RNA sequence: CCGCCGGGCAGCUUCCGGGAAACCAAAGUCUUUGGGUUCCGGGGGGAGUAUGGUUGCAAAGCUGAAACUUAAAGGAAUUGACGGAAGGGCACCACCAGGAGUGGAGCCUGCGGCUUAAUUUGACCAACACGGGAAACCUCACCCGGCCCGGACACGGACAGGAUUGACAGAUUGAUAGCUCUUUCUCGAUUCCGUGGGUGGUGGUGCAUGGCCGUUCUUAGUUGGUGGAGCGAUUUGUCUGGUUAAUUCCGAUAACGAACGAGACUCUGGCAUGCUAACUAGUUACGCGACCCCGGUCGGCGUAACUUCUUAGAGGGACAAGUGGCGUUCAGCCACCCGAGAUUGAGCAAUAACAGGUCUGUGAUGCCCUUAGAUGUCCGGGGCUGCACGCGCGCUACACUGACUGGCUCAGCGUGUGCCUACCCUACGCCGGCAGGCGCGGGUAACCCGUUGAACCCCAUUCGUGAUGGGGAUCGGGGAUUGCAAUUAUUCCCCAUGAACGAGGAAUUCCCAGUAAGUGCGGGUCAUAAGCUUGCGUUGAUUAAGUCCCUGCCCUUUGUACACA
């Protein structure tokens, strides 16, 4: 009826962007170099890009790992 | 038999309705109760004093 | 919804052979139906509760309460009954009430007190009215004294018509039913008394059930 | 002997009348209040107490307060309840005659207690093998740790110049939970951060409730309408008597007509050589086939009749009908013939109720609880099983009326492949001593398991009155099966180990005809599975056809200072 232990937070989403800020880098012309590293996914050859965490090396989607 | 939701509490409620007796069976039942003798009454007829006969064809 | 009536007074008084209510009281007949008297009195009979009071007898598991009402009815001009009704639930109680104060109504005898000029007040001498123990007796007034009264027979007085009367009570007359039907009493005697304007002596009148005996070998058997 | 008169103790009857009523010819002639006159009461206690007077030899008597305390004390009558009050009747939840026992022993299970992180909890005739409560995990509520949000919605923040979803590394952890710390990737408006506000609980409260059940209460009891009595609560009907299992009837009668309960009913048990019919049941004949010395056996094969057996529908049948007694000669009871039965057994079952049980059956539920650090939920482990003790329900026993080992020969209830649901009943053939394992098959079922080849029983062996071949508790080791997992042995098997127990103290439970009891087999529980419970058959008695003595129940009368009785 009436509960005895309440609610925190949930597992949130996000707000602060261009994120692609710090994958690709330009000069003012026409020159594109990537700051991360490209996954050699069979599911997706070029697009998705691998991971900054917080130690080693990674890729999201496929989720497949690049490590020392 | 059946629930009454209130701001107060529950109340229950029992309907229990004997239905009449009838032979068609779309109203109630149609067997009679089994304790219900219900005679039919003779129609008069007098008893005749002197034998006749009926001939006719 | 239709009166079939059963008795034979009743046959006559919805066939309309009887003027009014004060010769069935001439002849003191017994009224049992209660058509008759809203019949005759329907217009302006006024009822009232005077208590609901719970009696119950003890039986083997647990209390049984059963309702029983008091219930005062009369128009306001010379007539009131008093009905006393037990039963289980306060409704059909009150229902009952009324149907034994309509057949209990008894005719109120009212009279003058010193010079006779007008239409009548008060009661027409001092009558008592007895039952359990409370004594209700009931004295001439002047006009305009009101009725000076417990709430109980100031109220059946007051009804009666009798619109002035002084009242003295003596007993436990917080028992409500004693009280109200020794009141009851009192006003219904009213009538019994002999008074020596009575002393004509009575030229009897045909009775009913005799004046319309033909018609009540027709119209019903 | 039959009257009359006066007064005397009385009585019966009565709508004189009176009274709160019991009642009373006075307790009447009282609010319609007055014949005459003494004595005396003023709520209950304190109290006929103290003190004073007076009397007495004395005990004591007459006069006789107050302080103080108290919301009732009391009278009459009604209805219940109660009675070691009476009169009738009734029940193996009572007894008698008995039978099986229980209590004694081991063990199974529930309960109190003890112990513990927890050994959650409901209930103490009408709790205690009850919660369908036989918990390894789940259940699960309890305990110890760790995830998730399963914050709907609204308002305002900050806001496709992305609040961090999910995340293998490596630390941490129990866990390959990214739960959190050290590359901030993929995802892309789902949503959070405050704020209100919902939602979920096997949390509390059955003493806020419904519903359901149990019980008072398995007995015969209960209530209106109108009429009678009484001021009234109430009573009458609903009863003297007989009779019945019965407030069941005959019948009496200020009650008449009615309703519920009993009965009636529904299912089941029993009887049909008459009906209806049967390749998902059979019988008999017939023809083959097998066997034995024309015949006999065959659940061997196939089909011409029939429905006795089996299935199951309609009917039928038994009604105290018939006879002899008993009784108002009514209601009915007893006996006997005829006969399948001359009381089979159950289900439903009233008015009024208990503060009986259930919020732990629910999305039936009022109110209250606690505002991440779950009493939601999920996962991992434990516990619900813990053992100096006491109790209840039970199983096995204490042997010869037996055990063991062969052999022989008989049932009926039923159930069976699932919505999620992934786990069914199993014949038959191989392997293994058993537990089981491996193959192919039948069955959504009168088809297959299945002619259900069940036990006890019966027959034949060995045992020999010895805690013995009774007993099988405890305990070591090994093998199987279900499971994600068996340790606190889940269950089954094999071997070995062999406790108490010599018929149970006071006390006590159940029962009377296919009944008690012995004996196994099905269902529920169930993945595994019955010492329980619900059903079922099988073998089958002793005693009794009665009583109120005990325990209680119903009706009448009477008594009450009882009425949470
Ligand atoms: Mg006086
Ligand atoms: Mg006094
Ligand atoms: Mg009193
Ligand atoms: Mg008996
Ligand atoms: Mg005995
Ligand atoms: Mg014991
Ligand atoms: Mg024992
Ligand atoms: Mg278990
Ligand atoms: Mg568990
Ligand atoms: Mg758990
Ligand atoms: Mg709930
Ligand atoms: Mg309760
Ligand atoms: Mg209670
Ligand atoms: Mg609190
Ligand atoms: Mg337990
Ligand atoms: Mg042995
Ligand atoms: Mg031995
Ligand atoms: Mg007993
Ligand atoms: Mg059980
Ligand atoms: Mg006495
Ligand atoms: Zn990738």
């Amino acid at each position: 009826k009436s509960y005895t232990t309440p609610k925190k937070n949930k597992h949130k989403r996000k707000k602060v962007k261009l994120a692609v800020l710090k994958y690709y880098k330009v000069d003012e012309n026409g020159k594109i170099s990537r700051l991360r590293r490209e996954c050699p996914s069979d599911e997706c050859g070029a697009g998705v890009f691998m991971a900054s965490h917080f130690d080693r090396h990674y890729c999201g989607k496929c989720c497949l790992t690049y490590c020392f | 038999v059946r629930h009454v939701l209130l701001r107060q509490g529950v109340l229950g409620i029992k309907v229990k309705i004997m239905l009449p007796w009838d032979p068609s069976g779309k109203i109630g039942p149609k067997k009679p109760l089994p304790d219900h003798v219900s005679i039919v009454e003779p129609k008069d007829e007098i008893l005749p004093t002197t034998p006749i006969s009926e001939q006719k064809g | 919804k239709e009166w079939l009536p059963v008795t034979k007074l009743g046959r006559l008084v919805k066939d309309m052979k009887i003027k009014s209510l004060e010769e069935i009281y001439l002849f003191s007949l017994p009224i049992k139906e209660s058509e008759i008297i809203d019949f005759f009195l329907g217009a302006s009979l006024k009822d009232e509760v005077l208590k609901i009071m719970p009696v119950q007898k003890q039986t083997r598991a647990g209390q049984r309460t059963r309702f029983k009402a008091f219930v005062a009815i009369g128009d306001y001009n010379g007539h009131v009954g008093l009905g006393v009704k037990c039963s289980k639930e306060v409704a059909t109680a009150i229902r009952g009430a009324i149907i034994l104060a309509k057949l209990s109504i008894v005719p109120v005898r009212r009279g003058y007190w010193g010079n006779k000029i007008g239409k009548p007040h008060t009661v027409p001498c001092k009558v008592t009215g007895r039952c359990g123990s409370v004594l209700v007796r009931l004295i001439p007034a002047p006009r305009g004294t009101g009725i000076v009264s417990a709430p109980v027979p100031k109220k059946l007085l007051m009804m009666a018509g009798i619109d002035d009367c002084y009242t003295s009570a003596r007993g436990c007359t917080a028992t409500l039913g004693n009280f109200a039907k020794a009141t009851f009493d009192a006003i219904s005697k009213t009538y019994s008394y002999l008074t020596p304007d009575l002393w004509k002596e009575t030229v009897f009148t045909k009775s009913p059930y005799q004046e319309f005996t033909d018609h009540l070998v027709k119209t019903h058997t």
